[PDB]
C-alpha cells in the first residue's frame, strides 16, 4: 500500500519540492521506485531505493528521503524547472509475492510556477488568419498568483492557465484562451468567473 | 574455538523436460540446519536440526520465499549465461553459489565469503575483502560491472559483517548441547595380510564430530604421512563421521608402528598400535 | 563442459552384527555435473525405497551424496552400490567388505 | 538501446473488434508485464511473463491474452473490444522477477466506442496576433485551436519556416471536451505560439500549426456519407504582416 | 538466516 496524501503539490520555479510518499509492508525486502508521467502520459523511471541500501538514492535532481524507522520515501526535486509540472508516482514492489507486482500510489500532479517579473495583464481579440469571423480572446501576462476560473457558462470554452518560455531572452508569461460561439460573447466578458488583476488591459 | 555458517545452492537446466532443479541447504559447521527443493510435493524451507525448529512461522515463510527468489534467479541467469558464453538452449548447465561467514572464539567475523561458478567452473567471487570482485572470464566481467553499477558488494558486506554473525552466534547459542560438544572419535586398528611378506595396517575413525580430523602414521615415531593412504572423510548418516588411514607394512615388523588421533572431542592427542 | 567421475565409497553406519538392524549407506563425491543414478544392491538385486540426502558441493565445486537405506546384515546376504555417470561408459559397481 | 518499444501510442476501436498491443524490448530483459492504468483503479497488472514460453495471469487477465514466443516480444491480443478496455495501457520490462530496472512503455491509449459514426477528425484555425499586443508589449501571440475531434487522439505541433519549433509554445495538458458530461463529446485543444512583434513583422515569415490526427484505419468498415476520418494531418497556417511602409523591421 | 538484495541478476 503506498500513500501520496498530496493530489497537488506547487512550487516556484528554481526552488526545491518534496512529495511526500508513505509504505506499508510487513516485508524486510523491499525496493521503492519513483515515476514521472507528463501530460504526454509516458511512464518516466526516476529513481530507485533498496531496503537494505544505507545510502539515500540520488539521480541528478532527484533525491529519495529514505526514512525506514518512518516508513517514508518521499521524493525531493532540486531546482525546479517548468519541465518539472507532471504527475508523480511513488511505488514499491516487495518480498511477498518475490517482488512481481508494482503497487502505485494515486500520485500526485506537481505545478511549477514561473517568477512573473514584469506583470501586464492583458485581454486581447484575436482574428482567424482565414476569411471568416470567427475570434479568440487570449488572456495572457498575468502573475503567478492569479486564477483562472473554468466558466460557468456552457457555451463559452476557457483553458487552464499555460507557462510558455520565450527561451533566447528567458521571458515566461501566462496565459488562458477563450473563445465561443454565442453572439453577445466580447472579450470584455470572456474571463468574468475568474478574479482578474482590476487594472487587466482592455484594449478599444 | 571458530564456527561457520554456510548457504549452498545447485540449478541445474534440462531442456525438452520442465524447469531448472534447484536445490540450496544451510548448514552450521558441518550440521544441515535447513533445505529447499524446487521438486519437493509443495516447496518450503524445511528444519533438518532440533535448534532450529524454535525459529517463528515469520522465519519460515521468510526463508521460503528468499529461496524461491533465488531459484527464480537462477533461471533467468541460466538464460543469461546461454547468451554470454553462445551457447545452444538444448544442452543441460549448472550454476553453483555459496556465502557465509566465519566467527572466532569471541563471535566475531574471521571471514566472509560469496562466490559463485558455471558448470563446474569459478565464475565470479567476492575478494576476501568482501569490497571488490575477481570475475574469471569475460562472461564473468559483464556481471561484475552490473554487480560494481548496483553497489552490491556493499550491501553483501553489510549481510556477512551483520545478520551472518549475529544469527551464527544465536544458532550456536540455541544448538550450544550439539553444535558446541565434540564427540570423539572411537579408534582402532585391523591387519591385514597381503602375501607371507607384507601386511596392511588400517587406522580407524568412527562416529566422530565435527568432520576435522588427523590421522598420521608413524614408524619408530617418524612421519609416514608420504607412504600413508588417507580416504576421504565420509558421514556415517547419523551427523557423526568415519575416516581411516593405511600403510602397507614389511610382515613381522608391524610392532615398529604407531597410528596418531587428533580431533577436538579428545582431550590429549590418541596413540595406538595394532594388537598386539 | 567439467566432468569429473564420481569416487564411491560403500560401508555401514554402525559395525556390522548379523541381524542386527543397521544401515548401509553409498557415498559418492567428487562429481560433476550432478546428474547420477545411485542404486543398492542386495544379492544383485536393485532395493526399494532407497532414501538420498539433499545436493551439495565441497570447495572446488565438486557434488556429494549419501545414499542409504536400513537393513539388516546376515552372513550369507551380499550388497553392492551400483553408479552410474555421464564420465562412465558402464555402471560401477562396489561391493560392501565390512573389514573394508 | 530504445528500451521498450510499445506500439500503437493511440487506438480507437469499435466494440467486438480485436487489436494486438505490440511491446518489443532490446534489452535482453527477461521479464515482461501489461498493466492498465485508470482512474480510481490506479495500475493494475493484467499479464506477465517471466520468460520465452512462460506467462501467467496478473490482477485483470479476462478479456485479455498474451504470448512470449521470445524474449524479445510481448503482445497483448484483445480478442473482442468492450467499452471497459478503454485504458491507457502501458508494457513495462526488467532484467527479471526481482530486477530493479523497471522501465516503461510509451503508453496505449485506447479508446472503444460502440460506434465509429461518433470518429471526427480535427478542424484547425490559426489566430493572428493582436495590433494591441504587438503596440502594448512588443511581442506577437498566435493561437492555434483545434476542434469537433474524436477521439482526444491528436499531437499538435508548430512550424516556422518549414522547422518545427518549440521554444515560445504552450499547448493545454489535455484535450478539453466540447460537453464534458458526455462520453461520445468531441474535442477542442489550444496552443499559443509567441514571437517578437519584429519577428511577425516580416510577410516571409510563415506560422503553421500542425494537428496529427488518429483515426480510423483502412481496414476499418466506413457507412457514413461524409469523409471516412483516418488517420491524418489537419494544418492551419498564417503569414507575418508588415508595416504601411511594406518595409520589413531590422 | 539468508541474504537478499533486489537486482542480483548475473
Amino acid at each position: 500500500k503506498i500513500t501520496q496524501t498530496q493530489p497537488g503539490m506547487f512550487v516556484q520555479e528554481k526552488e526545491a519540492v518534496t512529495l511526500d510518499c508513505t509504505y506499508d509492508t510487513s516485508d524486510q525486502s523491499y525496493g521503492l521506485f519513483w515515476y514521472k508521467q507528463p501530460s504526454s502520459g509516458e511512464m518516466i523511471f526516476l529513481i530507485y531505493q533498496g531496503s537494505y541500501d544505507e545510502q539515500n538514492a540520488t539521480e541528478g535532481r532527484y533525491s529519495l528521503n529514505f526514512q525506514k524507522a518512518r516508513k517514508s520515501a518521499n521524493l525531493v526535486i532540486s531546482a525546479s524547472q517548468l519541465g518539472d509540472s507532471a504527475m508523480y508516482f511513488c511505488a514499491m514492489r516487495d518480498l511477498r509475492d518475490n517482488f512481481n507486482k508494482f503497487y502505485f500510489g494515486s500520485g500526485t500532479k506537481l505545478n511549477v510556477k514561473p517568477n512573473i517579473q514584469n506583470p501586464d495583464p492583458a485581454v486581447y481579440q484575436l482574428r482567424d488568419s482565414k476569411s471568416s469571423d470567427k475570434s479568440v480572446c487570449l488572456f495572457t501576462d498575468f502573475d503567478s498568483q492569479t486564477n483562472v476560473s473554468q466558466s460557468k457558462d456552457s457555451d463559452v470554452y476557457i483553458t487552464d492557465k499555460c507557462v510558455l518560455d520565450m527561451r533566447s531572452m528567458d521571458f515566461k508569461s501566462n496565459s488562458a484562451v477563450a473563445w465561443s460561439n454565442k453572439s453577445d460573447f466580447a472579450c470584455a466578458n470572456a474571463f468574468n468567473n475568474s478574479i482578474i488583476p482590476e487594472d487587466t488591459f482592455f484594449p478599444s | 574455538g571458530s564456527h561457520s555458517m554456510r548457504y549452498f545452492h545447485t540449478s541445474v537446466s534440462r531442456p525438452g523436460r520442465g524447469e531448472p532443479r534447484f536445490i540450496t541447504v544451510g548448514y552450521v559447521d558441518d550440521t544441515l540446519f535447513v533445505r529447499f527443493d524446487s521438486d519437493a510435493a509443495s516447496p518450503r524451507e524445511e528444519p533438518r536440526a532440533p535448534w532450529i525448529e524454535q525459529e517463528g512461522p515469520e522465519y519460515w515463510d521468510r526463508e521460503t520465499q528468499i529461496c524461491k527468489a533465488k531459484a527464480q534467479t537462477d533461471r533467468e541467469d541460466l538464460r543469461t549465461l546461454l547468451r554470454y558464453y553462445n551457447q545452444s538452449e538444448a544442452g543441460s548447465h549448472t550454476l553453483q553459489n555459496m556465502y557465509g561467514c566465519d566467527v572466532g572464539p569471541d563471535g566475531r567475523l574471521l571471514r566472509g565469503y560469496h562466490q559463485d561458478a558455471y558448470d563446474g567452473k569459478d565464475y565470479i567471487a567476492l575478494n576476501e575483502d568482501l569490497s571488490s570482485w575477481t570475475a574469471a572470464d569475460t562472461a564473468a566481467q559483464i556481471t561484475q560491472r552490473k554487480w560494481e553499477a548496483a553497489r552490491v558488494a556493499e550491501q553483501l558486506r553489510a549481510y556477512l559483517e551483520g545478520e551472518c554473525v549475529e544469527w551464527l552466534r544465536r544458532y550456536l547459542e540455541n544448538g550450544k548441547e550439539t553444535l558446541q560438544r565434540a564427540d570423539p572419535p572411537k579408534t582402532h586398528v585391523t591387519h591385514h595380510p597381503i602375501s607371507d611378506h607384507e601386511a596392511t595396517l588400517r587406522c580407524w575413525a568412527l562416529g566422530f564430530y565435527p568432520a576435522e580430523i588427523t590421522l598420521t602414521w608413524q614408524r619408530d615415531g617418524e612421519d609416514q604421512t608420504q607412504d600413508t593412504e588417507l580416504v576421504e572423510t565420509r558421514p556415517a548418516g547419523d551427523r557423526t563421521f568415519q575416516k581411516w588411514a593405511a600403510v602397507v607394512v614389511p610382515s613381522g615388523e608391524e610392532q615398529r608402528y604407531t597410528c596418531h588421533v587428533q580431533h577436538e572431542g579428545l582431550p590429549k592427542p590418541l596413540t595406538l598400535r595394532w594388537e598386539p | 563442459m567439467i566432468q569429473r567421475t564420481p569416487k564411491i565409497q560403500v560401508y555401514s553406519r554402525h559395525p556390522a552384527e548379523n541381524g542386527k538392524s543397521n544401515f548401509l549407506n553409498c557415498y559418492v563425491s567428487g562429481f560433476h555435473p550432478s546428474d547420477i543414478e545411485v542404486d543398492l544392491l542386495k544379492n544383485g538385486e536393485r532395493i526399494e525405497k532407497v532414501e538420498h540426502s539433499d545436493l551439495s558441493f565441497s570447495k572446488d565445486w565438486s557434488f556429494y551424496l549419501l545414499y542409504y537405506t536400513e537393513f539388516t546384515p546376515t552372513e550369507k546376504d551380499e550388497y553392492a552400490c551400483r553408479v552410474n555417470h555421464v564420465t562412465l561408459s558402464q555402471p560401477k559397481i562396489v561391493k560392501w567388505d565390512r573389514d573394508m | 538501446n530504445a528500451g521498450v518499444t510499445q506500439t500503437p501510442k493511440f487506438q480507437v476501436l469499435k466494440t467486438g473488434q480485436s487489436m494486438t498491443l505490440q511491446c518489443a524490448q532490446d534489452m535482453n530483459h527477461e521479464y515482461m508485464s501489461w498493466y492498465r492504468q485508470d482512474p480510481g483503479m490506479g495500475l493494475r497488472l493484467i499479464h506477465y511473463s517471466v520468460g520465452a514460453g512462460i506467462t501467467d495471469q496478473g490482477e485483470v487477465p479476462n478479456g485479455y491474452n498474451v504470448s512470449r514466443s521470445t524474449t524479445e516480444d510481448f503482445p497483448l491480443r484483445l480478442l473482442s473490444a468492450a467499452p471497459s478496455q478503454t485504458s491507457v495501457y502501458f508494457c513495462a520490462s526488467r532484467e527479471g522477477l526481482g530486477g530493479t530496472e523497471a522501465f516503461f512503455g510509451q503508453g496505449t491509449r485506447l479508446t472503444v466506442v460502440e460506434d465509429l459514426n461518433k470518429v471526427f477528425p480535427p478542424e484547425v484555425a490559426v489566430f493572428e496576433p493582436s495590433e494591441a499586443e504587438i503596440s502594448h508589449t512588443q511581442k506577437a501571440t498566435l493561437v492555434c485551436l483545434a476542434t469537433g475531434f474524436y477521439p482526444d487522439h491528436v499531437e499538435l505541433s508548430w512550424w516556422v519556416n518549414g522547422k518545427e519549433v518549440h521554444s515560445g509554445v504552450c499547448t493545454d495538458p489535455q484535450p478539453l471536451k466540447e460537453q464534458p458530461a458526455l462520453n461520445d463529446s468531441r474535442y477542442a485543444l489550444s496552443s499559443r505560439l509567441r514571437v517578437s512583434a519584429t519577428f511577425w513583422q516580416d510577410p516571409r515569415n510563415h506560422f503553421r500549426c500542425q494537428v496529427q490526427f488518429y483515426g480510423l484505419s483502412e481496414n476499418d468498415e466506413w457507412t457514413q456519407d461524409r469523409a471516412k476520418p483516418v488517420t491524418q494531418i489537419v494544418s492551419a497556417e498564417a503569414w507575418g504582416r508588415a508595416d504601411a511602409s511594406g518595409l520589413v523591421p531590422r | 538466516k539468508r541474504w537478499i538484495i533486489m537486482g542480483l541478476n548475473k
